[PDB]
DNA sequence: TTTTTT
């Protein structure tokens, strides 16, 4: 109940995706990562836990509890997503530049646009 | 007790199904999904909580009690079923399209049948009428491809009725022969239908043709399996001769072909094999058995908008309203591939003598 | 002690058996199976809840509980068995049918036959009659295929015992060769049998006929292990083209009881052949020695009826191939497809079995049919 | 505590033993079973529970107590012992009959031998008898294979020795070809033996000759270890047609003590070798090097009597491939299949293990009857 | 806390150690010991517990409890020690024997000379006699194996000089024992075997003709820390047309260290200390000769025939024999029950004194090679204007080509010319 | 969460480290240990033991709640940090050489120098000393195999530049092909190197040019020798990569050096040294090891003062 | 993971 709650506040931040190949994507560090290379769902679980309220914080510093609301979290994520779709972008280091404007979108609105790929510099 | 009634009433929604390949198949989001990666069990038992009673959902939340439901519904299935029997029904990503009535069907109507394989995207059900400018603008590309003339109505027919086959889940006794030269209509029929149907589209080289189908991996033969459509795209200027035992082989039901590191040699075709000539094809050994597997249709029609329109997917549901109309032309009620042995200029001596 | 107690009831049921290969097999459904990777015994546990008291059955409502009884039942298993040692028995979805006397069994009397192959559907006492308008039609196309006339009667003889060997679990000395010209019913008939025999068919490919049968691992033989009809189809044409002959070493290690060979990652090298080995034909086998040994493990059937459309009746006519030319029916493949005479054929080739296995069926070779083997035969 | 306690007085009976291949051994039925797929030391345990006290049995009821009591085993074993070490011991599933004296053993007395292999049945003491109505027609089945002729009497001792090697457990340094045109009674044979010997025979492929032995694993040479007996069959006639030579190096390293090659997911990579290796052929042995070494371990037993039915009678009697034609017998493969001649034809073994071991028993060559 | 105490107590007998590769070693029933897959520290857990206090020796009859002090001495073993560092020492079942001296240790004596490897079987001070029928029997057999003839005075010191097998040490040749069928090469390497047990290790022929790589390779694997590697038969080179030895494997097998790691196990590097003996019928070809291979190769030669007494007369009229003597029929049965295993270890030791004056080492035989024979005369010949069809004459006018033709014709084609006559 | 705050203060040490390549490094026994199997963060966590406080300790001694402070341990490294960034340091198994400088900062000043590969032995400054008779034992030697008559000042100069140059964490793009004869003395370089930098000095073949390369990784030195004279060839298309790699390549010859295709970028990768001057048991015994390690280190100061 | 496959 409450560690289902707890997955169920963490996936409207749409942070953890699930591509078609059959893994998963977390948006941490401000960078969409892969699995299969360390596990990661449990290190955003933890990270994410002061945008929580007080009484949903102190039961994620137990790891176990952390694996539970990852369990919860795999469950819920049934449709796939494409990645790096968007021909008209341009990655960076702290965001996507556009490529019709001119505007270099970034954080919360670079999060859209699922990226694994970068040119390598800030902006 | 209690976790036993919760999976004795998921399975009598038939969302779970075992297969006879040894796989299980479950109902998720309109399409029967394989369980061979990742967990599907638990997120049905997860998803299918709102049609159970409010004391049997607040318990559903529990990730270890959901696995003891799994196991209690692994114990329940003891008999396998039969997968894809329908040959007149199209799979999508949100339900099965009926190829005789025209309808569409999402949820529970679409479960009834098991179809394993689609198209790979969403059905539309606006731009599949028969009016609006699309449809009346399609057709100015297959009109000039092959056009509607007196000389050109059996070719035609048989064009068409090529491109009609590719919507039937069921085996084929005959390879079509794509002749022509180039930019001439060819690669744009091959674009449009990859676009109509999808992921039930394949192109191959010729490993499948000039090669042997048997002794060793054959992962461009294991993939065909209940696939509708197989393109020969890229012949080269005949070098490996066609081995007519190939051609004979791809005419069966069945093909024998395994993947790598698979035990399984056994594969169902479904598939309208079409090759892409520019030069007259030479054969190992011509027979009559030969002489009765083989189609050609000849494009001699000489020729930047029809380049990403196309690859935009602008003509997915006006190509297919009209692979649909030319099904219902052709099936009389069985529609049959027939050969063209006089179409081949390998062939003239051979029917004389 | 409950566990162990609902543990023992079960054992003395008979329904786990341990066979001489590491499987375990269970009785479920009127049928012995098994699986490597979905081990059944829990399955098993559940389903036999309804055979104990009421108070043993809540227990295995648990799914650990299960576990632990599956846990006791694995300690108690020490010997093996024997499968698979009847030749006249023909094993069902739900059941064991008896070649030799007619009777079905369902129930405990198909238990002591341990068979752990069947036909995969279930048999239907309302269509193994005989009398039916289906089975007419199935007269009318075997007669067609193979006509009753006095100069076929040998080869018909033949083809009706090749396919009524097919329904017994024994190994067999000959492979027969189905030769015919385009169009003359050759796989009309494969098909039936598939549709008569179900599961207990297979098809492979032509690579245990021309390769080496253990150099590495060979899926194409290990599928044929308990298998009792193997079906090859469209050798190439051996003179006039390019092709690598025969091999006269596997035909004579495919007629051996035991076959050598592996599947990928497996350690098992023996398979056990009851198989009937049928290879369709446009074109007469060539093989690269020829001797005693290989002349007498050779059949071959003769197809001469041609089924063709009115544009190409007049040409099928004149061609030498063909004894007979009738019209071909278009939707027949479908009828054959939907199990149409599944049991028809079935109750045909039942009686077969009962014209030619008394008292023994033994295949015999027909050497001078093959081109091939006629130098050999002048002297 | 207890469990301890019910481990060491299991652990007291020596009926579980760890072998120099790293392997556990429980005496079991009154036999030394062996797998690494089951859990045999469990089973063991639920076995053995009726030889402890009442207040020991009822606890060894629960599958999680004797796991326990199970790694209290696994701690307490630390030597290894030898196993397999006496030749002229036959075991079966339910003791150990000795060769030398014909006295069968059952229970302790079986169990100081220690064997890992078995024929796979039970030994029957009713059967075992010099005078059955088996032991008739099991003599003029084999007197029609291999008559008692002056012609013939080289040839019918050397087969009855090559058959009679096959209940010895040692290494032997030759190996035997059975030689003959068809119909001849060479698959006979063969059957007859697997019938009598049981799980000691094994059948394997020609790879073991005409291919490499450690290249990656092989199970067909390691699935040859502790057997007494090999066959393979249907030499590809290595003269005429395109074919592969048998190699002369592959002969050798087959009558060594040991055997170089592993299984499939395994480490171990030396099998020991107790095999008589017999090849059914219907053509001459070819090699692709011949040398003095080779010659010393090539044996040839012919077969010359042909069993045809009546319609070719007639062109039997033209061929010079045979000395006899007798008329064939359809029921006898059915038979033999249906282990009707298993005692009868262990008993003519046994006959004959006595009357070829003359203090000592040799395999030798017969290198006059290759054409190389 | 109290199981906590348990391991800390355990770790102050120095009974566990860790090695560089990773390995745990347990000192158990007076002998070291690792093996990955038996659980040997909880072995010697429930051993140790009569060396601890009475409340302490009932905790550790729960194997529950045993796994917590396994886990707690698992993360105590921060320091890696190194093992196998004295070559003198031969290291039976229940102690070590001094191969100098001649002195045996038991217990913690034995405890001081890591030695992680043994015999498998136990020392026995009766049987290291020298003086017992046996003996007389064994010397019998060397004797008519290897004859004591002025003519084998040099082939018999390389023969002896098996006692190599006794070594923990690198050794930089590898030796073909060659000869005839019939001449006592396989009765060698089952005394030998017997001799020294568990040290002897038979591979295949893989490891001189296949690629060494990083996949698992337990017939390289299993030849770590062996100081005997026997490899039987070699293929007739030309007449069947088989792999021949890569150069590059000879080079890779007199290293310290070969490349090779079993199966589900990440250990990589193999230490050696093996002599290297291969059995043939044939001398070895190979498929690259240079200079540095000729210096790894040794060649010891078998001339003596046991036949059975029909045979007599064609083994006297063969060239590849110097000696004919009468087959025994009854030794091979005696080799493997373990009847000479003693005496052939005393005479070992015996050759052991000898040949250590005072550092032992392996010479290689470049001139029993064949294949070797076109290299020698090059390099003696050549040092590293001229023209071309001068040096062809001036080296054909005193050689002659009917054997050596296609040799100076790759010398001179392959290998083009800065070379200049002694 | 008094084990989470445990696991809190462990990370307040930076003994654990995440690196790019998916593992973990810990600093323990003053050491960069690096592994991909056994548990080295749970020994660190029982080693750490005493430098907290006396309730914290004691929850240490289970192994459970040891694995527990791991996983958490391990649920809060997120970013990765590189390893081996500083050029101008000398990895000895007891710490760190800081080369332009002169002092060894010995067990725990080390740290910051994440330093994962080392000479294998050992360091002192008792016997690295700036004189002594071993200074001069080999004067001789280093001055007769290279002498400078003003003549040979040059290839004497880039003689031991190039040798000095094996001390740096940096790419060296230069391939110095040390020419000369036999019996010149570039087996004593190649003696006394083996004997200077340990483990990180690697020995290859001809294969690496002329048609080994895993294994190269922070490797400070390369020195292919026993080739035979090319006029396959040095493959043109190697030295683009071969440049581009923490090593000096250096290659020595008996013979003439033929390239594949020379083009006017290919002489401006290549240098050279001629020894036109044309032991063992005690250049093998490591006699001078820490002297030829002062050469080193002198020549350091000069001409890679301050780039190279 | 090893085998299988290259
Ligand atoms: N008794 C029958 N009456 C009418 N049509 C029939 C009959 N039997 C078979 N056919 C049809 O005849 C056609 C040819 O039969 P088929 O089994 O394909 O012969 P085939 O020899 O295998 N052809 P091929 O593989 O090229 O040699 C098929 O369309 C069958 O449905
Ligand atoms: N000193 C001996 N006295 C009597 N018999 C002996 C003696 N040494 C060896 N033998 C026997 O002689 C036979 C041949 O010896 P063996 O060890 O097989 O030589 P081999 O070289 O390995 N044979 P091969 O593999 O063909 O070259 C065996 O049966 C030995 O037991
Ligand atoms: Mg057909
Ligand atoms: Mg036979
Ligand atoms: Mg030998």
């Amino acid at each position: 109940n409450k560690l289902f709650n707890i997955a169920q506040r963490i996936l409207d931040t749409n942070s953890v995706l699930l591509t078609e190949r059959g893994d998963h994507i977390v948006w941490i560090n401000n960078s969409w990562k892969f699995n299969s290379e360390e596990p990661l769902i449990t290190k955003l679980i933890l990270s994410i836990r002061h945008q929580l309220p007080k009484e949903y914080s102190s039961e994620l510093l137990c790891p176990r509890k952390r694996k539970t609301v990852e369990a919860n979290i795999r469950d819920m994520l049934v449709d796939s997503v494409e990645t790096d779709t968007y021909p008209d972008k341009l990655p960076f280091k702290n965001g996507v530049l556009d490529l019709v404007d001119g505007m270099f979108y970034s954080g919360d609105d670079a999060k859209k646009y699922t990226c694994t790929v970068s040119t390598g510099f800030k902006f | 007790n209690k976790l036993f009634n919760i999976a004795q009433r998921i399975l009598d929604t038939n969302s779970v199904l075992l297969t006879e390949r040894g796989d299980h198949i479950v109902w998720i989001n309109n399409s029967w999904k394989f369980n061979s990666e990742e967990p599907l069990i638990t997120k049905l038992i997860l998803s299918i909580r709102h049609q159970l009673p409010k004391e049997y959902s607040s318990e559903l939340l529990c990730p270890r009690k959901r696995k003891t439901v799994e196991a209690n519904i692994r114990d329940m299935l003891v008999d396998s079923v039969e997968t894809d029997t329908y040959p007149d029904k199209l799979p999508f990503k949100n339900g099965v399209l009926d190829l005789v009535d025209g309808m569409f069907y999402s949820g529970d109507d679409a479960k009834k049948y098991t179809c394993t394989v689609s198209t790979g995207f969403k059905f539309d059900d606006t731009k599949f009428v028969e009016d609006s400018p699309e449809m009346e603008e399609l057709m100015n590309i297959i009109n000039d491809i092959q056009p509607l003339t007196d000389e050109n109505k059996k070719n035609r027919e048989l064009y068409e009725k090529t491109l009609s086959s590719c919507l039937c889940g069921a085996t084929k006794g005959c390879l079509t022969f794509f002749f022509g030269e180039t930019a001439t209509g060819k690669s744009t029929t091959k674009r449009l239908l990859k676009s109509a149907i999808g992921d039930l589209f394949v192109e191959t080289g010729q490993t499948i043709l000039t090669d042997v189908l048997d002794k060793g991996p054959n992962p461009f033969i294991a993939n065909m399996h209940l696939k509708r459509s197989v393109f020969c795209s890229e012949l080269p200027d005949f070098s490996k001769k066609i081995r007519s035992d190939n051609i004979k082989k791809l005419t069966e039901p069945c093909v024998i072909g395994r993947p790598c590191f698979s035990n399984k040699i056994n594969n169902r075709n479904h598939a309208t094999i079409i090759i892409d000539t520019n030069y007259k094809p030479v054969f190992d050994r011509i027979d009559n058995a030969l002489m009765r597997r083989i189609a050609v249709v000849r494009f001699r029609t000489h020729f930047e908008g029809l380049d990403g329109k196309i690859q935009n997917n602008r003509y997915r549901f006006a190509f297919l309203y009209l692979l649909v109309k030319w099904y219902k032309k052709y099936h009389i009620p069985i529609m049959k591939l027939y050969p063209t042995p006089e179409e081949i200029p390998d062939f003239a001596f051979y029917l004389k003598i």
